[PDB]
């Protein structure tokens, strides 16, 4: 076979420059395999090309153990992930592998994580309300069915408890399947979410499940955290386009996708922006939020949660996501200390279905 | 990736005979801008010494590196 | 000919496969020209005796960070490779001696009886090998056990200003476990692991002397990491202390790590990265500032029944400046840990301790 | 004398500066054969390539390589002065870039270049480019031309845009 | 024949010396440079740029040095006079006398660059030191043999606080004193020597017990940064080789970190916070750990810090608060009301307040 074998020439942090041959170099957003000492592999996504038969790749795992001159084979396509009904109930990773110790994911097809969004002619507008069960959500800012929902809030206000309470009363009685893709979460939050869904009937190990689990907290490097949003959205997009089902994507948190790209932006040759951010903040956030919309084949109610930096809505990662969401549930730190459970702002929260 | 000093103009003078004028006290102005003047030469010139241009403007040699001042 | 010119000149041996020549060194950094077979984050040994860690691998040179003093390293020195990564000692024999950042004993008790060799940069536990925090960590304080009670496997932060009760809260929890560690119940005992990073020389000697007089230093690991050493030693104090405490949690015992402080570890990592020709981020820090503190705290989690049943408690102290918790290093550590203990400076001066 | 060939400006100025002084008294034909002997005795030789990537050298291993590749090689004019300027300025690692820029100046001012289809063209040294392209395309299409992509990709993109 | 070098570049205090031989000088090595003034020059090596060239830092003015001057190496660091011969004399940063009283007849000459004490040689205590002020004997009490910090802005009362404590504690302490002023004024150095001679502290015709070290702000950047290492070497020999309770008085301690930030941009280091050096915690920790109390003798450090434009959250003020037992912050708001001095009770804390 004609495998594009490359040689490692530079390795500083998550960025790793691979040198291949002339003409056989891989394209951007291409998965590069690397043989290590264990039974797994080292996935590396090609970001840019420095030239002279060399391209800078971003590793999706630990870069410790790589020497100058190791073999780096290219897969030919992007980061493939398992889609279909086989991903429901299993804990998938950023590269599409199982992390639940339940064997391999028997999938018939494998779609890539990097894909284009929908066009303007394929968009389908709607104005349907979605009942959540809370008294402050059903009267102030109502959630739209098939739209993007953003639960803005600071640290310790009630961002993780808001996404868990809504999934136990809306996702458990819905007709479609759920897609809990956590990016930039904690180690204890991943184990508590999987055990609660098994006792309620959302994830059955011996029966049928309707909730896709995608691992990827802050315990990995910067490459796995930035690619966790694209891997989790690829499984939910196949159920609404090929199967035609109302998928529900739960991202926790949505602010971890923008902060993961700025950690490796300084070593890739890019200048910093405002508040230590990357220059492609509006371009990277718009390419992933536009693909999780509602088209003519099916709907997709995204219930992501945005994390404000030390209670500040004027930041570059919080103000840029307010224009790509229908219902915004902004939380305040002053109402949580008085006894309001949860701290739902009755004046700062706005929605398009409040007419 | 390269270096300054000898570059294009300053790199075509050492291949023949860079003598004639005394380069220890005088020197050729290679660049000028932002209130500075990168003079090519000044080998025997001390630090913080007074200089003079061709038009009558005074100068003060601050840094004295190899090949430039 | 080409063979006749090399016989009258050229060079000598000195292979660049497992060795290398130091081309430039200074301010802790050391650019070694060579080391082709050297892996990333590997232990390097110089010709003078100072250890090194190759963290930046280029195509013509190799940036290695020295773990000691750079006064004996000059240009052209031989830098040999050990072949392994940055590891440290672990086991049950490390309890009772003040170790450093590389596992060497600094208390003067001879060698350390190590039962294994664990790496510093280890992976954290997954969601399948973790359970809920059900055990109870008795700290001894009446205001902490009734309000914000911590358990075995959780990460409780300790934010606050200087001279307010940051280091006093972590020292009281280690001495309160003497009633369960002196008996025979191994499930109720919790071994301490104090990692003094950024402290002075007089502060580390005063804390170790108070624990030995109250029968508490026999089952506690002391990680000596003063600010008078290199930047690579203080930055690697969090990864080296977590590897020694992870051996007890993977066997069937409980551990308690105390990263004092979290503010001193962030300044040591930004000093070594700025000298290795790297672009900075926010507040003159590195790009992966939030990823360095979140990876070391995610490994201290409570295991399940199939992994041994152990747990590891993390007590990271955050040194604030005037009560500002809305900073860059203050907001990053508060959104990764499962709770925080705010230590205000207004009620500490009136007498309400803590 | 500066010829209109551009050739970058910083990295390509090494061979352009030495070409002005070497173009006097007919000293341009001997510089082509002498520049090829310096790259062939440092690449595929595994003998004098012990200081190509190392930062040692320093007079001893820097002036001994310029004298051994000029006295016993094939140099007598100003060919030995090219290696001495790159040894003191730390530029001996890119010896292939200085030798490749010298052959492009003689082929541009005394011949054609560019390409056409399949492989290379003819690159004649007549005068104009229009009178030489029509007389060489008819003689090269008949003799040879095995013709073993561009036309098939343009036809498929036009049909998808109208559907 | 000693190691001779040649000057290749000179930009301010940084002077690049290119050695012709293969035996290059090490870090922190004193280099000589003859000119024509019966004084020559003192240059300290900082790092090595490679290619038989090392970047040195001169301790005086570099005006008049041409490209290609002779740079002789001394083979060791900047040595200074120690013992009982330095008491009563005004020494400089290179150990030379500036009091116009002949040379210092010392038996041994220790270097200014030395390692601090280890963890096994430390000795902690809790002895209170009575100063005489009502705001210091009740709020933040000072400790005997520790590090005292007198923080404050310009015009608050930093120089007046160190002068009042030395006239009521150091006059009846028994041991020798060490007044090493770094970054002081020109009139403060002459007024301190005349007041101590009329009270019995420094006797030119008798017995003295106070070491004076010159080094105001009128010198270059190399002499101000090396003024702290010259004064600390004389006080360390009286507590280790002789075993006496020395008293180190630095005024001010903030001039050591500010002098190194101006020369860090010409050495290749990138800027840190507020345009500071990247090795702020490494350089300040190496000098503060050596001025502590050991098993052979104690060392009461009574330094004073300067607030940068009345700001305690700076990189030179917040980094020095973790290496002092007692802190005395002087606020600028209380000095305008009539408080003599402006002792802030809500900011001054100590470890002996128990
Ligand atoms: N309905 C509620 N009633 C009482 N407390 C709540 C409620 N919802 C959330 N909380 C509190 O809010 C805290 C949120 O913690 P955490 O999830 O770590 O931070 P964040 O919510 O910012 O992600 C929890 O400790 C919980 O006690
Ligand atoms: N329960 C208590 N009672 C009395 N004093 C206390 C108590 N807890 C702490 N302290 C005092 O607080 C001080 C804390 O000092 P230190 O540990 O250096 O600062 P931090 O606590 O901010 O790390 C100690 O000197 C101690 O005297
Ligand atoms: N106890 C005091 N009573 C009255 N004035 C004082 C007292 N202590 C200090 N001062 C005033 O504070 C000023 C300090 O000046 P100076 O030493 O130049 O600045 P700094 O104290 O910031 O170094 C002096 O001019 C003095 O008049
Ligand atoms: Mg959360
Ligand atoms: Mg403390
Ligand atoms: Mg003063």
């Amino acid at each position: 076979a004609g495998p594009a074998s490359g040689k490692i020439r530079a390795v500083i942090g998550a960025v790793v420059d691979v040198q291949f041959e002339q003409g056989e170099l891989p394209a951007i957003l291409n998965a590069l395999t690397i043989d290590q000492g264990n039974n797994q592999k080292l996935v590396l996504e090609v970001a840019q090309h420095l030239g002279e038969n060399a391209v800078r790749a971003i590793a999706m795992d630990g870069t410790e153990g790589l020497v100058r001159g190791q073999t780096v084979v290219d897969t030919g396509a992007p980061i493939s992930v398992p889609v279909g009904r086989g991903t429901l109930g299993r804990i998938i990773n950023v590269v599409g592998e199982p992390i639940d110790e339940r064997g391999p994911i028997e999938c018939k097809q494998r779609n890539p994580i990097h894909a284009d969004p929908p066009s303007f002619v394929e968009q389908s507008t709607e104005a349907e309300v979605l009942e959540t069960g809370i008294k402050v959500v059903d009267l102030l800012a109502p959630y739209a069915r098939g739209g993007k929902i953003g639960l803005f809030g600071g640290a310790g206000v009630g961002k993780t408890v808001f996404i868990q309470e809504l999934i136990n009363n809306i996702a458990k009685a819905h007709g479609g399947f759920s897609v809990f893709t956590g990016v930039g979460e904690r180690t204890r939050e991943g184990n508590d979410l999987y055990r609660e869904m098994k006792e309620t009937g959302v994830i059955n190990l011996e029966g049928e499940s309707k909730v896709a689990l995608v691992f990827g907290q802050m315990n990995e490097p910067p490459g796995a955290r930035a690619r966790v949003a694209l891997t989790g959205l690829t499984i939910a997009e196949y159920f609404r386009d090929e199967e035609g089902q109302d998928v529900l994507l739960f991202v926790d948190n949505i602010f971890r996708f923008t902060q993961a790209g700025s950690e490796v932006s300084a070593l890739l040759g890019r200048i910093p922006s405002a508040v230590g951010y990357q220059p492609t903040l509006a371009t990277d956030m718009g390419l992933l939020q536009e693909r999780i919309t509602t088209t003519r084949k099916g709907s997709v109610t995204s219930v992501q949660a945005v994390y404000v930096p030390a209670d500040d809505l004027t930041d570059p990662a919080p103000a840029t996501t307010f224009a790509h969401l229908d219902a915004t549930t902004v939380l305040s730190r002053g109402i949580s200390e008085l006894g309001i459970y949860p701290a739902v702002d009755p004046l700062d929260s706005k929605s398009r279905l409040l007419d | 990736k390269a270096a300054p000093t000898e570059v294009s103009s300053i790199l075509e003078s050492k291949i023949r005979v860079s003598d004639e004028a005394n380069l220890d006290e005088t020197g050729r102005v290679l660049s000028v801008g932002d209130g500075i003047a990168r003079v090519f030469g000044l080998n025997n010139c001390q630090a913080e010494e007074l200089v003079e241009f061709a038009s009558g403007v005074k100068g003060m040699a601050l840094n004295l590196e190899p090949g430039q001042v | 000919s080409i063979l006749e010119s090399k016989i009258r000149g050229v060079s000598d041996e000195a292979n660049l496969d497992e060795t290398g020549r130091v081309l430039s060194v200074g301010d802790g950094i050391a650019r070694v020209f060579g080391l082709n077979n050297c892996q990333a984050e590997e232990l390097v040994e110089f010709a003078s005796g100072v250890k090194g860690m190759a963290l930046n691998l280029e195509p013509g040179q190799v940036g290695i960070v020295l773990f000691g003093s750079d006064r004996e390293v000059k240009e052209g020195e031989i830098v040999k490779r050990t072949g392994k990564i940055v590891d440290v000692p672990i086991g049950p024999g490390m309890l009772g001696r003040v170790v450093d950042a590389l596992g060497n004993p600094i208390d003067g008790k001879g060698p350390i009886e190590a039962t294994g060799y664990a790496i510093a940069q280890l992976k954290a536990p997954g969601i399948l090998p973790r359970r809920s925090v059900f055990e109870p960590m008795q700290t001894g304080l009446k205001a902490v056990d009734a309000l914000v009670p911590i358990g075995r496997g959780q990460r409780e932060l300790i934010i606050g200003d200087r001279q307010t009760g940051k280091t006093a809260v972590a020292l009281d929890t280690i001495l309160n476990q003497k009633r369960w560690n002196d008996g025979n119940d191994e499930s109720k005992k919790l071994y301490c692991v104090y990692v003094a990073v950024g402290q002075k020389r007089s502060t580390v000697a005063q804390l170790v002397q108070t624990l030995e007089q109250n029968d508490a230093m026999k089952y506690s690991i002391v990680v000596a990491a003063t600010a008078s050493e290199a930047a690579p030693l203080q930055y690697l104090a969090p990864f080296t202390a977590c590897a020694i405490a992870e051996w007890f949690r993977d066997n069937g015992k409980h551990a308690l790590i105390v990263y004092d402080d979290l503010s001193k570890q962030a300044v040591a990592y930004r000093q070594l990265s700025l000298l290795l020709r790297r672009p900075p981020g926010r507040e003159a820090y590195p790009g992966d500032v939030f990823y360095l503190h979140s990876r070391l705290l995610e490994r201290a989690a409570k295991m399940s029944d199939a992994n041994g049943g152990g747990s590891l408690t993390a007590l990271p102290v955050i040194e604030t400046q005037g009560g500002d918790v809305s900073a860059y290093i203050p907001t990053n550590v508060i959104s990764i840990t499962d709770g925080q203990i705010f230590l205000e400076a207004e009620l500490f001066y009136k007498g309400i301790r803590p | 004398i500066k010829p209109p060939v551009q050739l970058f400006g910083l990295d390509g100025t090494y061979a352009t500066a030495l070409f002005s002084a070497s173009a006097k008294d007919s000293s341009i034909e001997k510089t082509f054969q002498s520049v090829q002997k310096l790259s062939s005795t440092i690449s595929k030789d595994a003998k004098v390539a012990q200081v190509l990537s190392n930062p040692a050298l320093s007079l001893n291993s820097r002036k001994e390589v310029v004298s051994v590749l000029s006295k016993e090689l094939k140099l007598e004019p100003v060919v030995s002065n090219l290696l001495t300027v790159l040894a003191e300025n730390n530029r001996l690692s890119l010896f292939d870039s200085i030798a490749k820029q010298f052959s492009v100046l003689n082929d541009a001012y005394n011949g054609v270049v560019e390409a056409t289809v399949v492989s290379a063209k003819p690159l004649d040294s007549k005068i104009l480019n229009r009178l030489t392209k029509s007389i060489t395309n008819s003689k090269y299409v008949g003799p040879g031309k095995t013709l073993k992509a561009s036309k098939v990709n343009k036809l498929n993109k036009v049909l998808s845009e109208t559907i």
